């Protein structure tokens, strides 16, 4: 009957595995609670206190019983917990393409004809241009893609498999940082 | 929270002056500073936030200014209101008389002059120091515009003659270096790194040449063309200035490993009283097992599921995965052996008491997809699969009982190999969030059974056609390009035509909620030959500011008459064989969901709706 | 007793680290090359910082 | 056990309104 | 190359009297003689 | 095989031309500033890069 | 009416916290950077609030803080929409009319063409509206179309706020399934109330919820849920996070019960550090109209060993069979692999069940470790 004086974070990271197994180890006749009256879709009252703590809501202002015109929702970062992001998967793959709006080149940040990157004023005077010069109705390619189901099959098997496999092997939800910042 | 609220007072703050603000304008104007001081005019004021303020200046401020003075002056003895002024006095030089840029090869003489011009000394006694950054910062700006990010200016000369003369110093790729790594897995949540395609395949690849500039657009291209092997997992690029026109890019690569094992195991134990009894586990059930290898690049992942050890032959399971990438230039092959169940409507129609069964269709299916040009889908397929019918629990049934037969060979359960083409078509673009253009669907199934399935042919056709409204005048959003949705007019017509014999499971039927508005799903008829045709009309709510869409359909299924040609005829034996013509308004509110009010004038009921998804 | 804000206070104190982290590292890159004592590897920027106890407890 | 579960209920309910 | 130094003598004046306050173990005398002292520099 | 083969194919070869445009347009803005080749990949690393986020 | 089992068990679902106040980051912050911490975004809140009424009331420092707040706030509103009009105008850059289409659904692998009915579920991207609209999926679908029926719609807001500071957390949940023949409609709100925050008192927080579901073709009757749970921490110490919570279920045709089925119940929460044990309990009462259930569960961690993990239940019916249940949980690292182990004892059968997960990432030496199965398959004729 002696509390442990020494108290490391390594400790932390080996009890947060059972704060996390803590969800599923709760067992009953219906398994996971908080179902619905006559149905199976379970409700969303799952108001447990360690789910509950490391949420974080904003009031972002999105215009365009009173009128209540800001909305809630989540933005920045969601976790309560903050962590250092690993170093990697920082390189992402592009492929040049076409403005709808003219000859201008649109990689990253959209390049006119010259090496400089368009400006804020010349975007508006190509829009007004075309405008102008408005042409091709309805027989030129067609922009926005409909992405159909497999598209990128690389990309939906392999990209980021690393990393869930890594948070297979740590199992743990919180990676740390966020609880020596708090 | 403004002036004229508070006019009378104590020690409120009535102006705010501000001299000796450098007029350079990279830096705020003056009333940009005013409007972010902790003093406000007509509010009350103490010494410490006078403290606090030159503080803040001095410290947001500190290369510009020398020294920031606050003082405050009574306006009126009695009243004790306060005027509070701001001095500013920056560093300065004794004499500058002209400017200029050496270096700066790539830049042409034209933005040469232009910056020169834009930054000339009004007085040549006591400049400040503001110029030579308001020089550079423009140099700055112009190459970073550019695309050239390490181009920059080196330093300043020409003091001792009063010419402030900015020495441009450009840079050059010079070394190219790669570095092979791989990571580790472990749960130390601090990856460790071991360091180990050619290096001179990836050089090449990548194109950096020595003496060359680097460009942003260069090094997204070059990652790419690296990146365009499938074998690497992950690459990085740095180019860091060499300790000043040298540029060595480092190039780091890490490889992927494509073994995965997920391992299952369960056990049961009759504790009864005491210990308990470990001699009768011969075996435990040991779950799923699943083995996936990625490797050019093929996906193989097999999964093998035993309900109790001991006894695998009884309750066993089975699923293969096999994906090809990078077999076909713009085809994808792949093979799937798996299991499905899901309900039949069109054998077992209510509309009665009818009880549904459950098709359940266990087999392997391999097939090559391809995506050409953006809309275009091809799709080539070869399945063999073990087709059942099971109602309710999970016995199999002979044949339909409300009797129609449920399959061809009359047990139940049979083989059935078959071949599928899937062919689409879309021109249909949203412009202003209405769709307009041309959508064809070809769908053809081919029995080559002669092993219960038999000869059979299904040929669906489906012309879909978006229609700017001939009535409607043209919207603005066509002329003036600028934010109206066109009005439109949807034609659809759907072909569907069976020969040869085909079982119950896959027996061609009419209606639905997808095929015919106000209907259950197989209401209408179940016949081999259907024709279905709708006219939609869809006007966005856009002119009256409303958000959704209002629309007004009509549609009309006719089977030919070819529910008596149906082997056992289902649709004498729940006598509803009528062709039908529904018609309905609507309203599609934000995205794809849609609320409609339809009658069928079959028998005169008028119905509303809730739908997910688009229309056609 | 009229003390200065907390967040101009901490604000400086970080850039007064990466001045003390800058400065450091000029020390290393201009001094560090030199050897003072060869047996423990004694460095001319730590004798002459006055940190050889760092060294002879290093060592 | 339902005489001492009520009780205990009644006296939390009435510490946490009388704060 | 102008770098201003002010003249802080009112403030070693403050700090030096609250030093002797403290070696007279009489604290509580502080804030009635260092006021004072405040309002002769006043007037 | 009379009608669906060449249709589709047209198109895919109509995206390839406009493909070709924008290169040539990149092109223009390497030749102006002096600015060295963008070194685009063959169509060997093309189709393979169409299976990745390109 | 569902048996008591039920109520009990849903009553007994562990330590609960509701959802606080939401803040806005420009206002926060007064134009600067601003990290995340609870206790100083409700401290502005009231403050903010106090000293609006102080202002009003007559205090200069007052109306100056309230003035400074409002130009931050000003300023911060016109930044966004300046950045939403920016953001317009580049979209139309990009797609000079098209607009952006979504990716559909992937249900899964069937012998149907897997890429059929996807243009279904391709849309145009909708606007900035506040509703979020989820499909729901049924177990089994029409054979020859697609087998997502009925919606479901989500909302959030905090409403009756000032300048982005104080309100009322409202959200709303609704389930609607309308065919020709049946009619599934499921309807759900919860309500937070704030009563006093850390510098200007304890905390004691409110959610009240309402649930009421019907399904007109099967049941034919329509069930109304209602409870209040009343939160407040340091009852009892200097952190206990106490709560109590009562419910109320009918099963009337309409409104009122009409005398219909109803049941009440009562549940209390509390965690308490003794010694090295960091207990979490929570206890509940129901009582439906007479029998009368009670559940308990319980969390017991040891500081000692922080890998393992113990849960405590026991349920008693009416009186009176109680069934009692522990579930331990271990995870370990293996070679080149990780495998987690979970025990659930029950005395009430008397069993005992194990479950031991494996992952291996690097090679499939567990593969050959587990050989038994192949050689224990026979043909058996
Ligand atoms: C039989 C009377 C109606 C005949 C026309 C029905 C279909 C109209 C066009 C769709
Ligand atoms: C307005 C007075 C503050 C306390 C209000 C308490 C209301 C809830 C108590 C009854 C439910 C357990």
């Amino acid at each position: 009957l002696r509390v442990k004086t020494d108290k490391d974070l390594q400790w932390w990271r080996t009890k947060q595995r059972v704060i996390t197994k803590r969800k599923s180890a709760r067992k009953r006749d219906r398994f996971k609670k908080q179902i619905a009256v006559v149905n199976k879709k379970l409700a969303a009252l799952s108001k447990k206190v360690e789910t509950e703590k490391s949420n974080l809501y904003q009031t972002l202002y999105g215009n365009y019983f009173f009128a209540k015109k800001l909305r809630k929702k989540i933005s920045s970062k969601g976790r309560r917990y903050r962590s250092l992001s690993l170093a990697r998967y920082l390189t992402a793959t592009r492929k040049p393409r076409l403005v709808g709006l003219d000859n201008l080149t649109k990689i990253d940040n959209i390049t006119t004809l010259q090496g400089a990157f368009i400006t804020k004023e010349e975007k508006q005077d190509s829009l007004n241009l075309t405008i102008q010069r408005k042409q091709e109705l309805t027989n030129s390619l067609k922009k926005s893609q409909i992405k159909k189901r497999s598209r990128h099959s690389w990309k939906k098997r392999s990209r980021h498999q690393f990393s869930r496999n890594h948070y297979k092997y740590r199992k743990r939800h919180t990676h740390g940082n966020g609880k020596l910042r708090v | 929270e403004e002036k004229p609220g508070e006019r009378s007072g104590t020690n409120r703050c009535v102006e705010i002056v501000i001299e000796g603000w450098p007029d350079v304008g990279n830096l705020p104007t003056a009333d940009e500073l005013k409007d972010l001081l902790t003093v406000q005019e007509g509010h009350i004021f103490e010494k410490q936030d006078l403290l606090d303020d030159r503080r803040k200046l001095e410290i947001q401020y500190e290369d510009y200014i020398a020294e920031v003075e606050i003082r405050t002056e009574y306006v009126d003895g009695k009243s004790n209101h306060q005027r509070v002024v701001y001095k500013f006095t920056p560093h300065q030089f004794r004499g500058i008389n002209a400017i200029d840029i050496k270096g700066a090869a790539l830049m042409p003489a034209s933005e040469v002059e232009r910056i020169c011009n834009e930054c000339l000394p009004k007085q040549p006694y006591m400049v400040d120091i503001a110029v030579m950054d308001k020089v550079r910062n423009r140099i700055e700006q112009w190459y970073q515009s550019r695309g050239l990010p390490f181009c920059y200016v080196g330093f300043f000369d020409g003091m001792d003659d009063g010419i402030l003369r900015a020495n441009v110093t450009e840079a050059k790729i010079d070394n190219v270096s790669v570095r092979f790594v791989r990571p580790k897995l472990t749960g130390d949540s601090e990856l460790e790194y071991s360091v180990y395609v050619k290096a001179d395949k990836i050089i090449e690849a990548s194109g950096f040449q020595r003496g060359h500039h680097y460009h942003v657009e260069d090094g997204y291209d070059a990652m790419n063309s690296i990146f365009a092997c499938g074998l690497l997992e992950d690459i990085n690029i740095e180019p860091e200035q060499d300790p000043v026109n040298k540029i060595n890019v480092k190039i780091r690569c890490e490889e992927v490993q494509p073994k995965s094992m997920e391992l299952d195991l369960d056990w049961s134990f009759q504790l009864k009283n005491g210990i308990p009894s470990i001699n009768r586990q011969s075996l435990i059930p040991g779950g799923s097992v699943e083995v996936s290898h990625e490797n050019n690049s093929e996906s193989a992942t097999l999964s093998l599921s035993a309900s109790d050890w001991r006894n695998p032959s009884a309750d066993l399971g089975f699923s293969v995965a096999y994906s090809e990438p990078f077999y076909k230039p713009h085809t994808t092959r792949n093979a799937q052996l798996f299991n499905t169940r899901k309900t039949s409507t069109i054998f077992t129609p209510g509309g009665s008491e009818v009880p549904p069964v459950f098709v359940d269709r266990f087999g392997l299916k391999g097939w090559t997809s391809q995506i050409t040009g953006q809309d275009n889908k091809v799709e080539h397929a070869l399945m063999l699969q073990l087709v059942s019918t099971l109602d309710e629990n999970g016995q199999v049934v002979a044949k339909g009982t409300k009797g129609p037969p449920t399959t061809n060979s009359g047990n139940g359960r049979d083989l059935s190999l078959s071949y599928q083409g899937f062919f689409a078509l879309d021109n249909v673009r949203f412009i202003n969030g209405n769709q307009l253009g041309e959508r064809m669907l070809f769908q053809v199934d081919q029995g080559l059974n002669p092993l219960s399935g038999g000869i059979y042919n299904r040929a669906t056709a489906s012309y879909t056609k978006f229609l700017e409204a001939p009535f409607l005048p043209k919207l603005t959003t066509e002329q003036l390009w600028k934010r109206k949705a066109p009005n439109t007019v949807v034609l659809h017509a759907k072909a569907g035509n069976a020969l040869g014999d085909v079982a119950a499971y896959d027996y061609f039927s009419l209606g639905g909620p997808y095929s015919v508005r106000g209907y259950s799903h197989g209401e209408i008829g179940a016949a081999r030959r259907f024709l279905e045709l709708a006219t939609e009309v869809r006007v966005p709510l856009k002119n009256y500011g409303l958000p959704g869409t209002a629309y007004g359909f009509v549609e009309y299924a006719t089977d030919l008459g070819s529910g008596r040609e149906l082997n056992g005829n289902p649709t004498e034996y729940y006598r509803k064989p009528g062709r039908g013509m529904s018609y309905g308004l609507g309203l599609k509110a934000l995205g794809a969901c849609r609320f409609e009010y339809a009658r069928d004038c079959n028998a005169g009921t008028g119905t509303f709706l809730v739908n997910f998804g688009e229309r056609f | 007793e009229n003390p200065m804000d907390p967040r101009i206070r901490e604000l400086m104190a970080a850039e007064g680290m990466d001045d003390k982290l800058e400065d450091e590292g000029f020390k290393d890159t201009v001094l560090g090359s030199a050897i003072i004592n060869p047996y423990t590897g004694l460095d001319m920027k730590t004798y002459l910082d006055g940190k050889e106890r760092h060294q002879a407890e290093l060592v | 056990a339902a005489a001492f579960a009520a009780f205990a209920g009644f006296a939390f309910a009435a510490f946490a309104a009388a704060g | 190359g102008i770098m201003p130094r002010k003249y802080l003598i009112e403030k070693h004046n403050i700090k030096v009297l609250k030093k002797k306050l403290s070696q007279a173990y009489s604290t509580q005398q502080l804030t009635k003689v260092v006021q004072e002292y405040k309002n002769l520099i006043q007037n | 095989r009379r009608f669906l083969h060449p249709r589709l194919d047209d198109n895919q070869r109509r995206v390839e031309r406009e493909e070709e445009r924008v290169w040539a347009l990149r092109g223009q803005q390497r030749r102006a500033l002096g600015l060295h080749r963008p070194h685009r990949p063959d169509k060997d690393a093309a189709w393979r890069l169409e299976q990745m986020y390109d | 009416l569902p048996p008591m089992t039920f109520f009990v068990e849903q009553m007994s679902e562990g330590v609960l916290k509701p959802e606080g106040w939401a803040t806005m980051e420009t206002v926060a912050g007064l134009g600067e950077e601003v990290t995340e911490d609870e206790g100083a975004e409700s401290f502005n809140h009231v403050y903010y609030r106090q000293m609006y009424e102080l202002a009003v009331a007559g205090d200069p420092w007052a109306q100056r803080e309230y003035a400074a707040m409002l130009r931050a706030y000003d300023k911060g509103c016109e930044s966004y929409r300046a950045s939403y009009e920016e953001a317009d105008v580049d979209a139309n850059v990009e797609y000079g009319v098209e607009s952006y289409v979504v990716d559909p659904i992937d249900f899964g692998p069937s012998f149907d063409p897997e890429d059929m009915y996807s243009h279904r579920h391709a849309y145009a991207e909708a606007a900035d509206a506040g509703v979020t609209v989820i499909p729901s999926q049924d177990y089994y679908g029409p054979e020859h179309d697609d087998p997502l029926n009925g919606i479901v719609f989500q909302y959030e807001a905090q409403p009756f706020s000032r300048h982005g500071w104080g309100g009322v957390p409202f959200d709303l949940t609704v389930c609607c399934e309308k065919d020709k023949t049946s009619l599934c409609l499921q309807g759900e709100t919860h309500v937070s109330l704030v009563h006093s925050v850390p510098p200007f008192g304890p905390r004691h927080i409110t959610q009240v919820t309402g649930s009421w579901e019907v399904l007109r073709p099967n049941i034919k009757d329509v069930m109304y849920q209602l409870e209040v749970d009343t939160f407040k921490d340091g009852l009892l110490g200097k952190s206990d996070h106490a709560g109590c919570g009562l419910m109320l279920a009918r099963l009337g045709e309409g409104g009122d019960p009409r005398k219909g089925p109803t049941a009440v119940g009562v549940r209390l929460q509390d965690t308490l550090r003794v010694g090295p044990f960091k207990l979490e309990a929570c206890a509940s009462k129901v009582a439906v109209q007479k029998e009368e259930g009670w559940g308990a569960r319980a969390f017991v961690g040891y500081d000692w060993l922080p890998g393992l993990g113990m849960a405590f239940d026991f349920i008693q019916e009416r009186t009176r069979l109680r069934g009692y249940g522990a579930n331990f949980t271990y995870d370990w690292e293996a070679l080149g692999a990780a495998f987690g182990m979970e025990v659930d004892y029950v005395a009430a059968s008397e069993s005992v069940f194990v479950s031991v997960n494996a992952f291996s990432g690097n090679d499939y030496r567990l593969g050959w470790l587990l050989l038994l199965p192949a050689v224990n398959y026979f043909k058996e004729t």
